[PDB]
């Protein structure tokens, strides 16, 4: 929804 | 390698001569050397064993004649000359039992 | 009769052979005749026996890259020397050397490769190794050991074999032959290319080439080719006519030496030997038993603005006289 | 290097005796020993290519026989036709050296040689037939006048090594033409020890055995 | 519980790489053997070294409850080169995987590509290649600021939103197929032909080739199937209009997989049974007589 996995786990 | 040894020489019969062979680089270990002697015009003999402990066997048609002694500290080996006779004249050679060393200049004796 | 002897770096346990040749027949192989010699001492705590690994490297550096040491035991046979026929040969080094000479023979069966190498090690090399171990399988050091390596080759038969000939024909019928079936190593190659042309179209230049096939089998059958000659002529014919001439040709390893992957004959030491010579196979029997082997092939082509014909010959060294030194006479 | 010597520089006999040449090499060579026979005016015949083995067509009364460095060679009866020059090699290194000479009392022709000032240059073709350049191995042996034979150079086709005496390095050239199955060699400042007579020999290319073949003489003057 | 396991992970990949790395990579100081197949070691070797230095910026990272400090200075420059070097290792992998088996084979192979110059070549090629894949991580990147920490993402939102639904499908797909799916899919068609397939089993050596074979399949699929797995299964549940919650909260031990992987590499391919041999680093035949 709001960066719940913020589009980041790595590179 | 080298094997340098000395000792050769004219006796009439029955004389000492004390023959020497050093050894120079491979370490002595707990090898055992022996010495041969080629008659002329024959090949080479085994004549004495010298093991590394003391177990030391002669041929049939000398024994009781010889005495070898080993000293191994200096790398150095001796036959000792006792009653000889008219045919042990040989170009004796001072070589490993196995035969694992080149065969240097051996030393001549002549018995009268 | 000066017969071979290898001393290992230890003072001890020396290895006598008679020679260090063993012709493989096309029916048997002969003996490994030989004794070991070891003092006394240092004997009767162990147990002393000969082994015979038949080495087969097929990489460089000796690479063991994910466990492959790149090598391969072809036959390993292992005879105890230590007491429970004897040939001419044997029994005289016995009654020399004395009573602690220890005999070892050895049976090479039949469908074995040659020692041959490719020149660059890779290639089939034999070893005769000479330890003594009481458990027969435990590790041994590289001094108390003799690494004596002998080396297998094959000879020309005396009886000869028909003329090779080939008559492949496209549309100039082509009838290439050889002068023989049977050529020794150094020795000039013969061959005719009669040929016929009949169509409009004329040939520009013929190629002859002769080509050497190290049909190495590991995993696949592989067909290396090399060209270790060429004869490349101008010659040309027109509609209706021919160039019946007998080329001459001959392989050598004077022009070869920056060709990679050439087959040679085993190589005891770095010393230099000649091309590898064909290898000999019992007929029906013959299949992919693992190894190198070897076959010559010429080839005649017809560049035409093709036509190609294979004619196989035999390339192997003659009966040796008395014995081969294996090495570069005049060395140094 | 390695020097070869013979024991009897003189040898006197009579027709049906046993006689004994001693040749002793400096170091400890192999079995690669071989024996010739030359005559008065005539090029060195190989009687023995390896100390004991018999050469083919050589009668079967010569023989030799190896005990650490004591090649040896016997006659059984000296016909008439058997006073001439024996001469001992060693072959086991490039540098061959021929005996002393011991005094008992396929075609190869040769071209070339005449009255050269020093310095000068010459050439010598050997012309050889009956044989493969790369089957066989040709080597060029100098023979000054009445002293031994020396050797000058050799060339090996079948793998392309070209080996030269200490004496006659750089100076001279060896070459060989495969098309027309011939040897050339060239020499560049001639001194004045050169006079000799050159010899074209042939030894197989494979498994050398001795020098088989030699020539005719082309003796040169300086 | 995941955390403190991974920061586990990441130390002792950081303390068993730097050397393991630096070792390989002079191979045996100065020896270094310079053929293609020790070469492949030695790129493998420079590639991971490089991922061992940027490494501890993603240790702090994790470390610090995703508390990233700086922004385009650190880690628009660090995605990149962990996508390249990460790219290049499962590259220097796989061209590793097919040269073994093309030289194994044994068909004509000095012709093709076997030269030095060609090694070369297709190394630069392969290298340019990681570097264009790495490329757009480099210049698609934001630097949120949230609950007192910076986060470095991607940044698809801004630039022009004019793109349609499929934004960050293309890019994670491609690094799925290419990156993964090719390797991993050719190092199966490959091994378990060559081994598992027991073709030719009489030359199947079944020494430490066989079990080195397969302790390298496991150690690759174990350590790569968790990320690719992980985030693709999360993009897919997070663009099914689900917003995943917080469901995951273990994403970095996929990261700590990988690094142990890296790290395990060059030890198991290059320091191996010969090698052991050379990290902890006869006579003359003559003649006697015989009676006649």
């Amino acid at each position: 929804s709001f960066y719940f996995p913020g589009q980041f786990a790595f590179s | 390698v080298q094997l340098q040894e000395s000792g050769g020489g004219l006796v009439q019969a029955g004389g000492s001569l004390r023959l020497s062979c050093v050894v120079s680089g491979f370490f002595f270990d707990t090898v055992t050397m022996a010495w041969y002697r080629r008659a002329p015009g024959k090949h080479r003999e085994l004549v004495a064993s010298a093991t590394a402990g003391g177990t030391t066997t002669y041929a049939d048609s000398v024994k009781d004649r010889f005495t070898i002694s080993r000293d191994n500290a200096k790398n150095t080996v001796y036959l000792q000359m006792n009653s000889l006779k008219p045919e042990d004249t040989a170009v004796y050679y001072c070589n490993t039992f196995v035969r694992s060393l080149s065969w240097g200049q051996g030393t001549q004796v002549t018995v009268s | 009769t000066r017969v071979f002897k290898k001393a290992s770096p230890n003072g001890k346990l020396t290895v006598y052979l008679g020679k260090r040749d063993f012709v493989d027949h096309i029916d048997l192989v002969d003996p490994v005749d030989g004794v070991v010699l070891v003092d006394p001492e240092y004997l009767k705590e162990r147990r002393v026996y000969v082994t015979l690994t038949a080495a087969f490297r097929y990489g460089r550096e000796d690479l063991d890259v994910l466990g492959l040491t790149f090598r391969k035991d072809l036959f390993v046979a292992n005879v105890q020397s230590f007491p429970p026929p004897l040939t001419r040969l044997q029994e005289r080094l016995i009654k020399k050397l004395g009573e602690h000479a220890y005999p070892f023979t050895f049976e090479i069966p039949p469908n074995l490769p040659s020692s041959v190498t490719l020149q660059p090690a890779i290639g089939v090399d034999y070893e005769v190794k000479a330890f003594v171990a009481e458990n027969l399988e435990e590790k041994i050091h590289k001094r108390n050991s003799v690494r004596l390596v002998i080396e297998k080759v094959q000879y020309a038969p005396e009886r000869p074999g028909p003329q090779p000939t080939a008559e492949t024909t496209r549309q100039l019928h082509l009838e290439a032959s050889l002068d023989k079936e049977i050529y020794y190593h150094g020795e000039p190659i013969s061959v005719n290319v009669h040929v016929t042309n009949n169509t409009n179209k004329t040939v520009k230049k013929i190629k002859i080439s002769v080509r050497q096939y190290a049909d190495i089998v590991l995993f696949n059958t592989a067909q290396y080719k090399v060209p270790v000659a060429m004869e490349e002529a101008d010659d040309t014919v027109a509609p209706s006519s021919t160039f019946s001439k007998v080329y001459t040709l001959t392989p050598f390893l004077a022009n070869n030496r920056e060709k990679r992957g050439l087959a040679l004959d085993g190589k005891l030491k770095h010393e230099d030997t000649n091309l590898a010579s064909s290898t000999l196979l019992r007929e029906g029997a013959n299949r992919e038993i693992l190894g190198i082997i070897v076959s010559y092939k010429v080839k005649v082509k017809l560049v035409v603005s093709d036509v190609a014909v294979e004619l196989p010959f035999t390339l192997m060294h003659p009966k040796p006289k008395e014995e081969p030194p294996h090495r570069e006479v005049p060395e140094n | 290097d390695i020097q070869m010597t013979q024991s009897p520089s003189s040898l006197s006999a009579s027709v049906g005796d046993r006689v004994t040449i001693t040749c002793r090499a400096s170091q400890s060579v192999s079995s690669a020993v071989a024996w010739y026979q030359q005559k008065p005016g005539k090029a060195p015949k190989l009687l023995i290519y390896s100390a004991s083995s018999l050469y083919s067509g050589v009668p079967s009364r010569f023989s030799g026989s190896r005990s650490g460095t004591d090649f040896t060679l016997t006659i059984s009866s000296l016909q008439p036709e058997d006073f001439a020059t024996y001469y001992c090699q060693q072959y086991k290194y490039v540098p061959v050296t021929f005996g002393q000479g011991t005094k008992v009392e396929v075609q190869l022709v040769e071209s070339g040689g005449g009255l050269v000032q020093p310095g000068g240059s010459l050439r010598l073709s050997c012309a050889a037939s009956g044989f493969n350049v790369y089957s066989s191995s040709i080597h060029w042996v100098r023979q000054a006048p009445g002293k031994g034979l020396e050797w000058v150079a050799s060339i090996s086709s079948y793998y392309g090594y070209t080996y030269y005496a200490d004496s006659v390095k750089g100076r001279f050239t060896i070459s060989a033409d495969t098309s027309k199955n011939t040897a050339y060699l060239q020499m560049n400042s001639l001194r004045a020890e050169d006079t000799a007579v050159y010899y074209c020999a042939r030894s197989r290319q494979f498994w050398y055995s001795g020098l088989d073949y030699w020539g005719q003489g082309t003796l040169v003057t300086v | 519980v995941v955390h403190w396991v991974s920061l586990v992970l990441y130390c002792l990949a950081f303390v068993l790489g730097i050397p393991g790395n630096a070792i390989v990579i002079w191979f045996t100081g100065f020896k270094w053997k310079k053929t293609v197949t020790t070469l492949w070691f030695l790129n493998l070797a420079i590639a991971d070294f490089i991922f061992l230095l940027f490494l501890p910026l993603y240790i702090s990272y994790v470390a610090m409850n995703f508390h990233w400090p700086f922004g385009i200075w650190l880690c628009k420059a660090n995605s990149f080169t962990a996508q390249l070097n990460m790219f290049a290792s499962v590259f220097f992998l796989t061209v590793i995987s097919l040269d073994h088996y093309i030289h194994l084979i044994h068909p004509v192979l000095s012709h093709r590509h076997r030269t030095l110059k060609n090694s070369l070549i297709v190394i630069i090629f392969i290298w340019l290649l990681a570097s264009l894949i790495g490329g757009p991580a480099l210049y698609f990147r934001d630097t949120v600021e949230f609950n007192n920490h910076t986060l470095c993402y991607n940044n698809f939102q801004k630039h022009d939103p004019d793109l349609t639904l499929i934004r960050h499908h293309v890019l994670t797909w491609v690094k799925f197929i290419i990156g993964y799916l090719f390797p991993l899919l050719t190092m199966s068609i490959c091994y378990l032909c060559l081994i598992f397939k027991v073709k030719k089993r009489s030359i199947l050596i079944s020494s430490r080739h066989f079990w080195t074979i397969l302790v390298v399949v496991v150690a690759f699929v174990v350590c790569w199937t968790p990320y690719h797995l992980f985030s693709i299964w999360e993009l897919t549940i997070h663009h099914n209009s689900y917003s995943h919650h917080v469901m995951q909260a273990g994403i970095p031990l996929s990261t700590g997989l990988a690094f142990l992987n890296s790290c395990l590499n060059p030890i198991l391919y290059v320091l191996i049974s010969k090698k052991f041999q050379a990290r902890f680093r006869s006579c003359t035949t003559a003649s006697s007589s015989l009676a006649k």
